[PDB]
């Protein structure tokens, strides 16, 4: 009945070609949270990268400017139940 | 070794339940150091520190008791596996002040709760 | 009721382990009792191959997790055993021992997690 | 199948009054070791006393010149079955 999807995921700072992103950590053991960033425009290639779960921020670079991105963050968590699993993704659009 | 072995099931699969319904219930309620984990090793320690003060003073006691009490309940509701996978997580995550204070208050306070388990009935009696 | 036979065949299989393994080897060093150790340590390993296994695995059944963590591994493991060994040693004036004892548990269980864990990570890698 | 009982309990060294006993330590964690003594001949109170698990030695004072006494030692161990037990005794006989 805990939750372990990050909530309120939001572009805190931008530049043309970079997001900070920020999220508030789930209340269990994250050993690390996964980012994705990809064009919501159609098939572009979705890319990931891992963040330790101390951190409750990340930073994408290399975008293209005036574009859409779409954004997702998911944990790789301990639990009791389910040991180390993955969690559903929390998701938001951003234009650079 | 079949009526010692009934000993270890019956008072193991008491612990194991145990241990399985109060960690469920308990254990996402904090997780830097899951309470119903801790409890367990806690009871498990005052159970077994009783035992000691108590069969002691009860040395005609059958075997089968002192056997489904200790290896099977006690064996059963505690657990070192657990312990050592939350440890192991929160060393993954960077959280290691709370991996060491796992370590130190499960070590600690399940030897605490023996003594506390061996005197309380050594007082007694 | 499923999951409780889970915790039920895995708990008894690792208590009955556990006890068979203590029974025929804590008598043969009695400062650090061995069948006690050996068991908390192949938990360790078994809960450390699961950890990277089953993360692996996401549609893996909940009842095989279930009977290989809380069952066997819970059942295997034992901390309160453990504890009645220290404390008895504590008791006995023998420091030196309580405490290697308590420090090759704790240390000795979590390499046994870590090589458990990257053994398979680096198994898939 | 282990033995708690200690093995080759004798006096050492005797004064007319005191009796220096020792004895071998068994393989099983000693947590202490119980010393009794009294009169042979039944018609005395037998005294006992505990020394530490790592001690196997201990004194016997305030006896009488030229009496026997049965002189027997025990252990309080723990095992892995019994936990917390009581050893038979080993037992000797000694005039001073
Ligand atoms: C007391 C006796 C103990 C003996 C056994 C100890 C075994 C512990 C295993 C630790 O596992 C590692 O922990 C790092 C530390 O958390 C993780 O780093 C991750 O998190 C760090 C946190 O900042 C980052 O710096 C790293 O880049 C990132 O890979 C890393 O992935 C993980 O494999
Ligand atoms: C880190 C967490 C700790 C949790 C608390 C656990 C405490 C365990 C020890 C308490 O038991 C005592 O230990 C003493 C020391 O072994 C014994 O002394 C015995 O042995 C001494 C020799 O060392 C003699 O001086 C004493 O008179 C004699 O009673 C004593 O009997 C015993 O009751
Ligand atoms: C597990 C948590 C609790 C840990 C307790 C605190 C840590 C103590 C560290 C070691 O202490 C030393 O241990 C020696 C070996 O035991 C003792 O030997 C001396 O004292 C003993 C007293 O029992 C005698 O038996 C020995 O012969 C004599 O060498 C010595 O005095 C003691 O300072
Ligand atoms: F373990
Ligand atoms: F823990
Ligand atoms: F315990
Ligand atoms: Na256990």
């Amino acid at each position: 009945s805990v939750s372990s999807v990050p909530t309120k995921l939001e572009v805190v700072a931008a530049t043309p070609t970079s997001l900070l992103i920020s999220w508030d950590a789930p209340a269990v053991t994250v050993v690390h949270y996964v980012i994705t960033y990809g064009e919501t425009g159609g098939n572009s290639p979705v890319q990931e990268f891992t963040v330790p779960g101390s951190k409750s921020t990340a930073t994408i670079s290399g975008l293209k400017p005036g574009v859409d991105y779409t954004i997702t963050v998911y944990t790789m968590y301990y639990s009791y139940s389910d040991l180390y699993s993955y969690s559903s993704p929390i998701s938001i659009n951003y234009r650079t | 070794m079949i009526k010692s072995l009934f000993a270890v099931i019956i008072g193991g699969s008491v612990g194991c339940t145990l241990r399985w319904l109060l960690s469920t219930k308990f254990n996402s309620l904090f997780p830097n150091l899951p309470p119903g984990t801790l409890v367990v090793n806690l009871l498990a320690g005052l159970i077994i520190g009783t035992a000691l003060a108590y069969f002691l003073r009860q040395p005609h006691l059958d075997p089968f008791w002192k056997l489904m009490i200790t290896t099977g309940l006690c064996g059963g509701l505690s657990t070192f596996s657990t312990m050592s996978v939350e440890v192991f997580a929160l060393l993954q995550a960077g959280n290691y002040i709370w991996a060491l204070t796992s370590v130190l208050v499960h070590v600690i306070g399940s030897l605490i709760m023996t003594a506390l388990g061996f005197f309380i009935i050594t007082i007694l009696f």
